[PDB]
């Protein structure tokens, strides 16, 4: 997968992961894209469901695809391990879950992305994870369980 | 004058008219908005679950 991180004071404190068509950025970090060519893009401001410009050109759209409907509750693919959950997202254990590891996607089998992690820091001995997914129909929604600070 | 004159003296039926639909005018145009704000406020809330 291509995901550009972001930048700030020489440390790293965010992701920006690129989708079909569309580029995506977490809202609660600021910073610049290390891609030149992002940096030109006129990214606008939104509401929770995280709304970004995909202003690229045509010679490297569809990097990856974004899973449709029909979501089984089995296994997934995710950088730091594995989640295994539809309706809510799996307690994945420790070492991930620090700071600055937000918009990170989370891929299937076949390598399309179904969610983007924003928070959910540390929940006792089980971690959830505040993502946006798509409910039933395409439509972007946001779960977010309770006490999920911004991680 | 053996008369008295009030506030609404001189105020006709064609002007009192005018300022009924100037004032209506606004209230149509700012309940309009204000219903639409919260429908769909109503589908970002049934959106989710």
């Amino acid at each position: 997968d291509k995901t550009f991180p972001i930048m700030l004071n020489g440390q790293v404190n965010g992701y920006a992961c690129v989708v079909g068509g569309r580029v995506f950025k977490p809202l609660h970090v600021e910073g610049r894209i290390d891609n030149e060519q992002l940096a030109a893009i006129k990214l606008k401001k939104a509401s929770i469901y995280d709304l970004e410009y995909g202003d690229v050109p045509q010679c490297m759209k569809s990097d990856t695809l974004q899973y449709t409907s029909d979501k089984p509750p089995g296994f997934y693919n995710w950088h730091h391990g594995a989640v295994q959950y539809e309706n809510n997202r799996f307690t994945v254990p420790r070492g991930v879950g620090g700071k600055g590891d937000s918009g990170r996607p989370i891929l299937d089998n076949k390598g399309r992305v179904v969610a983007i992690v924003l928070g959910g820091v540390n929940e006792g001995s089980r971690t959830a994870l505040s993502v946006v997914t798509w409910n039933q129909k395409g439509v972007t929604v946001k779960d977010t369980p309770e006490g999920s600070e911004p991680w | 004058a053996q008369h008295t004159e009030s506030f609404t003296s001189a105020i006709s039926a064609t002007a009192w008219s005018w300022i009924k639909v100037l004032v209506g005018g606004t209230s149509a145009f700012i309940v309009l908005g204000l219903i639409a704000t919260a429908v769909v406020a109503l589908v970002l809330f049934f959106h989710r679950h």
